[PDB]
Formats: structure tokens, sequence, C-alpha cells
């Protein structure tokens, strides 16, 4: 029924500063009674979503002080004082005049802290997977800043790019960095064709990769 | 005191029904709320399915059609969301709330049941011991991990040495490939204390009532 837009943040907040985060509806949220019925929810990283605000301005019961909300009928603004690590996730607002009860699509709160490079870990297939038939050589890369990094993976000093597959964790709440894991899935068989297997990561941290490797 | 818990399958086959169960605690579920259910899809769009309210009224998002019922359970202090003829399109984390007439549900979201529906059989995961090649530069820290693979459905919980290992641990989103599920999990630790000290990954799949304990042993 009722669309609810949220704005993206272009940039990511230094714990300390305060950020606006803005919503707008398609239907003016303001009721007969002279309340605007708005709520906006964190759903910290892993979580349940957190009521912040209802009435578009009303503090939920033990939320900190730091969030705001004010707002016209239409357009909405979540304010986060002195932004806190901890408080990184994705904030959503939520009109409560008409059925059904439409949420907006979020917007993702990122925090920007210093630069840090991945701790870069290499792993060889366990035996008990080869047993099975089966290899697949890890690598991860942890606790890294900023989000944006490249991992390559050679064998026998040539690059391989299939039966790779990546994951990425969501911006930590304690210390505002990212984890990688890349996994290189081959057969035994393939496995033991080679002899050295590469995990090579680049990151704005240094122009030459972080490279781990064993041989086999 | 006053929380709400959500319990049920986690896969369900298309076709079938999907039910779950919403447990109110700390307070009568006659208490005077809309007792809500909220779904939240991959890519995490939220949609209100519908809410039951004084024990027998109900309404429901159209988006559902007429799969939807809402039931309670004076008794039980439960409300039950069931939703029919599901697809793969209706496979999402679910959350039972409480709202009341503003808007406000306080702290009163249950902490969320995936649902996956899909036909592909419930397998339990194999999990292998990730330890490093040979040395490196002792004396700081060493990182070890557990790879989980091969399982279906979601979730896997990880922990380490059963939970007594917290800080700086990695749980790593699964990646889903021809309907099995892999993740790993890395933790760091000082190197004075492994292998001299033990440590186990313990890898709980609750959809195949399995619990697998892998110790990490040196190469
Ligand atoms: C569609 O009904 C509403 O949105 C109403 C109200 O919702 C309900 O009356 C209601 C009834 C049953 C379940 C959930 C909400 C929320 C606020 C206050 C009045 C009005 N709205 C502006």
């Amino acid at each position: 029924d009722i669309v609810i837009t949220q704005d993206e943040l272009s940039n990511p907040v230094t714990s300390g500063e305060s950020v606006s985060i803005s919503c707008r509806s398609s239907r003016s949220l303001l009721y007969k009674d002279g309340r605007t019925y708005l709520n906006w929810f964190l759903q910290r990283p892993g979580q349940s979503p957190q009521l912040l605000i209802y009435l578009m301005s009303t503090r939920a019961s033990g939320v900190s002080d730091r969030f705001s909300g004010s707002g016209s009928g239409t357009d909405f603004t979540l304010e986060i004082s002195r932004v806190k690590a901890e408080d990184v996730g994705v904030y959503y607002c939520q009109q409560f005049v008409e059925y059904p009860f439409t949420f907006g699509s979020g917007t993702k709160l990122e925090i920007k802290r210093a630069d840090a490079a991945p701790t870069v870990s290499i792993f060889p297939p366990s035996s008990e997977q080869l047993t099975s038939g089966g290899a697949s050589v890890v690598c991860f890369l942890n606790n890294f800043y900023p989000k944006d990094i490249n991992v390559k993976w050679k064998i026998d000093g040539s690059e391989r790019q299939n039966g790779v597959l990546n994951s990425w964790t969501d911006q930590d709440s304690k210390d505002s960095t990212y984890s990688m894991s890349s996994t290189l899935t081959l057969t035994k068989d393939e496995y033991e064709r080679h002899n050295s297997y590469t995990c090579e990561a680049t990151h704005k941290t240094s122009t030459s990769p972080i490279v781990k490797s064993f041989n086999r | 005191e006053v929380k709400l818990s959500e319990s049920g399958p986690g896969l369900v086959k298309p076709s079938q029904s999907l039910s779950l169960t919403c447990t109110v605690t700390g307070y009568s579920i006659t208490t005077n709320y809309a007792w809500t259910w909220i779904r939240q899809f991959p890519g995490n769009k939220l949609e209100w399915m519908g809410y039951i309210r004084s024990s027998v009224i109900t309404r429901y998002n159209p988006s559902l059609k007429s799969r939807i019922s809402i039931t309670q359970d004076t008794s039980k202090n439960q409300f039950f969301l069931q939703l029919n003829s599901v697809t793969t399109e209706d496979t999402a984390t679910y959350y039972c709330a409480r709202y009341d007439y503003y808007g406000n549900t306080g702290d009163y979201w249950g902490q969320g049941t995936s649902v996956t529906v899909s036909s592909a059989k419930t397998t339990p995961p194999s999990v292998y011991p990730l330890a490093p090649g040979t040395a490196a530069l002792k004396s700081s820290m060493v990182t070890l991990g557990c790879l989980v693979k091969g399982y279906f459905p979601e979730p896997v919980t990880v922990t380490w040495n059963s939970g007594s290992l917290s800080s700086g641990v990695h749980t790593f989103p699964a990646v889903l490939q021809s309907d099995l599920y892999t993740l790993t999990s890395s933790v760091t630790v000082p190197s004075s204390t492994w292998p001299s000290q033990t440590v186990t990954c313990n890898v709980a799949h609750p959809a195949s009532s399995t619990k697998v304990d892998k110790k990490i042993v040196p190469r």
C-alpha cells in the first residue's frame, strides 16, 4: 500500500561523528490525533530488529538518548548522535497508519575507522576430507578495513579461478573491521597433481599483495 | 521476563504448510496487543504478515492471499502461524512480535526462526579441522579453523571450546551450491596456548539433530 523509501548513506561515519538517516512516505503518516505513526528499528548484524523510536520521535524504553527522531508528515529523520562502533547495522522505518504496516528497505550504517591490512592464513585440506576424495584449501583474510579486497589463488604459480567460493562477514560491532574467507575446492586427485598453493590478498593498505602459501 | 520465542521446523517442502509457534513468556497472551508475524527475506526486505488480537480476531497482508491463518491457544500462552501451499519464495526468517496501538513493540520481537522451503534433503555437515601447514612467526598469534561442509538446510551454530573461546572468532556466512551449504569459522589464539592447550570446534546442526566436535590437532 504505502511505499516507504529510505536514503542510502553514501559514506562511512567515524565513531564520535553524528549522522542523519532519512525515510519518506508516499502518504502522510500524520494522523487525526496529531501523532505521526512512524517507527525506526535497528537490526544489528545477526540479530532481530530492535525498536528505537515510535510515533516519529518517542524513544522506546531503554534506547540510548543518542537516538532521536523528527520529521514532518512525509519526510522523517533519525539522528544518531556520537556514533559508536556498536551502532553498526541496518536502520529501518515502518509506517503504522495503513494496513499492511509496511517497512522501508533499510539504510546500512558503515563505521569509518583507520585502514587495517588483513591477517591472512592459508590451510591445506585435512586428511579427513582427503579420505572422502575431496580437497578444500581455505584462506582467511581477517580484520581488515576498508571492505574492498581482492583474493587471487595460484597453483604452482598459475592463477586459478574455478572452484573458488568467497564469503564476507558483516562489519564487526566492536572493532569495525571486516573479514573474508575464500575456499578453493578440488578433487583429491586434482589436488595431488600440484605442489604449491597460494592465496594472495590485495587491499588498499599495500601496493604489493599479501601472499600466503604452502607446499603439498 | 516478557519475551517472545518462535519455534517450528526449519525446512518445509513446497506445496506443504509451514507452521510456527510463538510462545509468549513472562506475561499473559490475553493482554490486549496485536500479536504479529513478520518475515524477512534473503536480501533483508521485511514483510508484515498479519496479527491476531482478542484471541480470535485476525487480519492479514493481502500479499498472502488466502494462504495464511493465525490462531491462538490461550491455555499455552501461544499464537501460531500457518502458511499454506508454500513455495521457495516463502523462504525467510520469521519473527513474532507484539504491537500496541501506537506502533510500539517494546523489546517484544522474537529471535527469529529460519524456514527454508525446498525439496532438498536434510543433510548433516562434515566438519574438517583447519590446522596450519607448518610453523610460522610464533610468540604471537595463530589462526585455526573449522570447515563445515555439505549440510542442508541452514543454520549451523559454531562454537569454540564449547563457547569458552569467544574472542577472536569469525564464523563466515554459508555459501550454497547444489543444495548444500558450506561455511568456515576461524579462531585466533596466542601461539603459547596451541597446541599445548586444546582447541575444538563444536558444530551443531539442529535440523538433522547432529552436533559434532572436531579437535584441531597440529599437522
Ligand atoms: C489501520 O489501522 C491503523 O493504522 C490504526 C492503528 O492500528 C490499529 O487500530 C490496529 C488494530 C489491530 C491490529 C494492529 C493495529 C494504528 C495507528 C493508531 C490508529 C490508526 N493508526 C494511525
